[PDB]
């Protein structure tokens, strides 16, 4: 679950 | 089995200066090149799709970095491509304008980076880039031989999608008495750009006569604009083919009208007969007369009386959408389109659709961006993306270009692919912006950050603005007069130059009408009730219904009758004060028959000028404040006529654009336009010699 923000 | 980097470590040094923030959030202990993981080598450069949270679509990454962590963990940086639905776009990217639909293979490159452990690697993807200006023969050919393409760039500041003497053409949509389109013309003149408002679209007739008065060589018509885009239409036909009382001349056309069905009619001025009896006879009464059909067709043609596509460089509008505050702010939100009217922005994008003009500016109030969670803002971005244009979106208020009152509207640029994006101007006056922005457009406010402290104009109050205008009454006839004398500020001094030195050439060389000639300034005459009570109204700062006769504050703030005087009556024998006034805001109000003063802002000068819930009286004049205070308020030069009824003129002015607003637009659409422009900041600061003197 990478991440984005 | 198991992710590992692969190849050599990216020399020490090299490493240290390509990623500098990793050593010195997460820190490296070296980089490499290469991964493997699941059996597939990647490298920096590769696109990737990566896994994302439980159900939620793969992010899809541009590796920029592969390193070992000094928590010793295996880790990849990726710069991402946004998906339309990913960008503010969101939900909108399932519309289409004219059978133009967002490509699901069509993604946009941002700068937004993050981290990830190397098993969220899924697989490559070919992702191409495509010039938009290359031909369109190699370009299918790319596109053919890619999983994914990209034209452009995504920002979230100013939701940005962008790529990777001379004369222009202007329309004006929704054009009122012109606001925004006769400052687009003057910012753009500065630019060194000659952008004339060729054509004007309005449904007001006294807009349009304001408009067209002040602009007489533009094709101001006086028609809805749904009915324009058909006669639009027909018009294209028409040019393919090129088509006792007796007529004369056919003077003009149009499709459709308030009392007509569809279809085309022309104007006719019969022989013998003064203007004022030329008349609208059908298409098909006139099949007597094909050859003066002919006259009219090919010489409106000639003269691009009305525009076919690639006629028109640039369409700015201000479509209304109504419903979307207030009462109706929580009404309708399913299928804002199909509800009440914001048909308009529709209307809006369609005639950009059938018309591609070069450059589109689109403006209207904040709350496209807040109601149905910025449903309508969504979709016209949406539209211009889908249309292949370049976009970006921003929030400006007025009063930092110069205007004594705080009014924040959203604007739309849009620009083909072979055209320079225009940027916003950053403000000009040291107004300061509050949290007024859409958590949903958090990034589209047009302001400095406070960071960057830079030195700004004093902000200007209502004095600053009215204070050298002569005294008038509650009823003044003349809508033309003689200024008391000269102006005392700055801003008076600059509202009251001339059409040349605004660079206003609608009269071409020469000026026009009315020079140094104070017009309109005449207030709503108040009916006897009215003028008697604000004759009542003490002449101080901060007065209000509060301070006549009967009235008094009760506990907590709320007005009350003075139980030791008997309501007030007029001569009328109708109450001094009003009941309404009394319940206003829940008794708490202070705006009924309120009186503004020199010290004070109008935060949005309105359409309505009556006294009953707002402050709006003169500071010291027995009076509401006139229709030219109001202009000047709203930045109209002095020079500029508004024709109708009172009521119709406050009307116009109310509805305008800030007319320096759209001057500081229209130099920043000069610039671009004339590929004067500079690299990729969203804002730009406008020059000395713009701003003033
Ligand atoms: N259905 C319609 N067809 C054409 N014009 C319409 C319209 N509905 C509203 N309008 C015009 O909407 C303008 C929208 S307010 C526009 C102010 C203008 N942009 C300026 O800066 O001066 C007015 O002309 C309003 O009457």
């Amino acid at each position: 679950t990478a991440r984005k923000s | 089995h198991e992710p590992e980097f692969i190849g050599s470590p990216v020399a020490a040094d090299e490493a240290r200066s390509n990623w500098p923030k990793r050593y010195g959030e997460l820190k490296a202990r070296c980089h490499y090149r290469s991964a493997k993981v699941d059996n597939v080598v990647y490298c920096l450069g590769d696109d990737v799709y990566v896994k994302a949270g439980e159900n939620e679509a793969d992010y899809i990454g541009r590796i920029t970095e592969f390193f070992e962590g000094t928590d010793q963990c295996h880790y990849f940086t990726c710069r991402w491509f946004f998906r339309a639905e990913d960008t503010v776009i969101n939900s909108l990217v399932s519309i289409s304008v004219d059978g133009h639909k967002h490509d699901p293979r069509r993604v946009f490159l941002s700068e937004e980076k993050n981290d990830n452990v190397l098993d969220c690697i899924i697989s490559k993807v070919k992702i191409v880039h495509v010039d938009p200006n290359m031909d369109p023969k190699a370009k299918a050919q790319l596109i053919e031989s890619c999983d994914l393409y990209y034209d452009m760039s995504y920002s979230v500041a100013y939701s940005t999608f962008a790529n990777i003497t001379r004369t222009a053409t202007l329309l004006d949509l929704y054009s009122g008495c012109g606001g925004m389109s006769t400052g687009l013309c003057l910012g753009a003149a500065l630019s060194g750009l000659k952008l004339e408002t060729r054509w004007a679209v309005d449904f007001n007739s006294f807009a349009c006569q304001s408009l067209k008065y002040n602009h007489p060589q533009t094709e101001v018509r006086n028609e809805k604009a749904d009915e324009f885009l058909a006669l639009l239409k027909e018009w294209a036909v028409l040019c393919k083919k090129y088509v006792e009382f007796v007529v004369e001349k056919l003077v003009g056309i149009c499709y459709g009208g308030s009392d007509r069905e569809n279809g085309i009619y022309f104007k006719v001025q019969w022989e013998g007969y003064g203007p004022e009896e030329d008349t609208w006879e059908p298409i098909d009464n006139l099949s007597d007369c094909p050859q003066k059909i002919r006259e009219f067709v090919q010489e409106g043609h000639k003269r691009k009386i009305l525009p076919l596509p690639g006629d028109v460089d640039v369409i700015c509008g201000g479509p209304p959408c109504q419903g979307i505050s207030g009462f109706n702010r929580y009404r309708n939100r399913d299928e804002p389109l199909k509800d009440e009217k914001n048909k308009q922005m529709v209307t809006f994008m369609d005639i950009v659709a059938y018309l591609k003009p070069k450059y589109v500016l689109m403006e209207n109030v904040v709350d496209i961006l807040k109601f149905a969670d910025g449903y309508l803002g969504k979709y016209a971005l949406s539209c211009l993306v889908a249309m292949k244009y370049q976009a970006r979106l921003g929030m400006m208020v007025a009063g930092c270009y110069g205007l004594p009152q705080f009014r924040m509207r959203v604007f739309l640029w849009g620009a083909l692919s072979s055209m320079v994006l225009p940027k916003y101007p950053l403000p000009t006056y040291d107004v300061v912006v509050r949290g007024g922005a859409p958590n949903a457009f958090s990034q589209c406010m047009v302001a400095y950050d406070e960071t960057q402290k830079p030195s700004l104009k004093k902000a200007l109050l209502l004095g600053d603005a009215i204070s050298d205008l002569p005294k008038v009454q509650n009823h003044q006839p003349n809508d033309v007069m003689e200024y008391g004398g000269s102006p005392k500020t700055e801003f008076q001094r600059y509202i009251r130059l001339s059409r040349k030195d605004m660079l206003d050439w609608s009269f071409g060389e020469g000026a026009g009408p009315d020079e140094g000639k104070l017009l309109d300034h005449q207030p709503l005459r108040l009916n006897n009730d009215d003028y008697e009570r604000v004759q009542q109204i003490p002449v101080k700062k901060g007065a209000n219904f509060r301070d006549l006769k009967g009235v008094r504050v009760g506990a907590n703030n709320i007005v009350e009758w003075d139980p030791e005087i008997e309501r007030v009556k007029l001569s009328s024998g109708k109450p001094l004060v009003p009941d309404y006034a009394m319940s206003f805001i829940k008794g708490k109000s202070l705006k009924p028959f309120g009186r503004l003063w020199w010290d004070e802002t109008v935060p949005t000068v309105v359409t309505r000028a009556e006294p009953h819930n707002q402050v709006i009286i003169h500071p010291t004049q027995a009076r509401v404040l006139t229709i030219r205070e109001n202009a000047r308020l709203q930045g109209f030069p002095d020079y500029y006529r508004l024709f109708g009824p009172i009521k119709e003129k406050y009307i116009q002015v109310g509805n305008a654009v800030a007319v320096p607003v759209a001057r500081a637009l229209g130099y920043c659409l000069g610039q671009a336009y004339l590929g004067e422009s500079e690299g990729s900041d969203p804002l730009y600061q406008l020059p000395p010699s713009f701003t003033s003197v």
